């Protein structure tokens, strides 16, 4: 479960740098599997055995039960400013099961929201709002296009605003080159930090520095800094096994100046082939069996989608990210 | 005297203490797209 999430993470991430590869990144895989393991509450057969093992989920070990109350428990976790939200919006004239509504609502928390599709700019106001009302307007535009013909949509929004326990004072930020490669640069806001004491590790053996900074209350964010041109390298050797080696050779140390970037990064993603990669195939099928959302084998999914925001200055950051999941009939 | 320099790309990684699971990853390549 642990395992299961670092592991989709990591996957996912790779699958991500591999359609883009000259891009920023920013996602939140916890969203994307929030809103892929409701989904499966709908799924039987091999459409479900997909998803489940494509979030990286052990089926012989791990129920579905399990699997569940994993996220359930993980959404009270969440509810420093820190939320996650569950959405379905749903053509009025379709038949739900109650099992599915109900566990919903029990397990995510999810309202289920009459939609008509068939007005399609009102369906996608309502959509974008909420998402823009959970990410307290940092993404207003998670939708970009509906079908008329849609018949359901599932959301996820998380929404995390933090402060950080050592701010930086802004008459310490200046311009400062950030190297884009070892020849060209761009001249980026940047940020200092003097004569502090914060968990290190020199990783000789993948070229890389690993550093902790902590947020207030009990937060914080591993920072990895490849040397020039070995991103590519470290990005290849991310998997749990590795996040667990930093974490268990992390030591204090005193640091005298550190730099960091004051920067806003967004990226939206179409994660249809992303998610094809990972295994998740049958439900954008016309064999996908998603059943245990209306009792009949007549839904599949046409997109998944993705966006999220960060920003880091400063006073903290914010992250936000939510995750839409289209269906259709089949 | 340890510098940490973040001038080069470099990755952040969101761990939650009560799950382990990540919430949030992203990737630096330029920060100013
Ligand atoms: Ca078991
Ligand atoms: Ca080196
Ligand atoms: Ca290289
Ligand atoms: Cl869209
Ligand atoms: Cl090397
Ligand atoms: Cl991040």
């Amino acid at each position: 479960l642990a395992s299961a999430n670092v592991d989709f993470a990591f996957s996912l991430y790779k699958q991500l740098v591999l359609k883009a590869p000259d891009k920023n990144v920013i996602f939140s895989p916890v969203s994307i599997s929030t809103a892929l393991a409701f989904l499966s509450l709908g799924a039987h057969n091999t459409t479900l055995t997909e998803i489940l093992k494509g979030l990286k989920f052990n089926l012989t070990e791990t129920s579905e039960a399990e699997i569940h109350q994993s996220f359930q428990h993980l959404l009270r976790t969440l509810n420093l400013q820190l939320s996650m939200g569950n959405a379905m919006f749903v053509k009025e004239q379709l038949s739900l099961l109650d099992r599915f509504t109900e566990d919903a609502k029990r397990l995510y928390g999810s309202e289920a929201f009459a939609t008509d599709f068939q007005d399609s700019a009102a369906a996608k106001k309502l959509i974008n709002d909420y998402v823009k009302n959970g990410t307290r307007g940092k993404i207003t535009d998670l939708i970009k296009d509906l079908d008329s013909q849609t018949m359901m949509v599932l959301v996820n929004y998380i929404f995390f605003k933090a402060k950080w326990e050592m701010p930086f004072d802004p008459q310490d930020t200046h311009q400062s080159r950030f190297y884009l490669s070892k020849k060209k640069w761009v001249m980026v806001p940047m940020m200092s930090l003097h004569h502090l004491t914060i968990p290190y590790f020199r990783d000789e053996e993948l070229s890389c520095t690993v550093v902790q900074l902590n947020y207030t209350g009990n937060a914080s964010v591993f920072f990895i800094l490849p040397d020039q041109d070995k991103m590519e390298e470290v990005e290849a050797m991310l998997s749990r096994e590795t996040l667990a080696r930093w974490g268990d050779s992390l030591e204090f140390r005193e640091i005298g100046e550190l730099y960091l970037p004051k920067f806003s990064i967004s990226r939206d993603y179409n994660l249809n082939d992303i998610l094809l990669q990972l295994g998740i195939e049958e439900a954008f099928t016309s064999k996908a069996d998603l059943s245990g959302i209306t009792g009949a084998r007549n839904l599949a999914v046409s997109q998944v989608v993705h966006k999220a925001v960060l920003d880091v200055f400063e006073e903290g950051t914010e992250r936000s990210a939510a995750t839409a999941v289209k269906i259709t009939l089949l | 005297r340890t510098i940490v320099r973040f001038n080069r790309p470099f990755l952040m990684i969101i761990v939650d203490h009560f799950t382990w699971s990540i919430f949030f990853m992203s990737k630096v390549t330029n920060p100013k797209q």
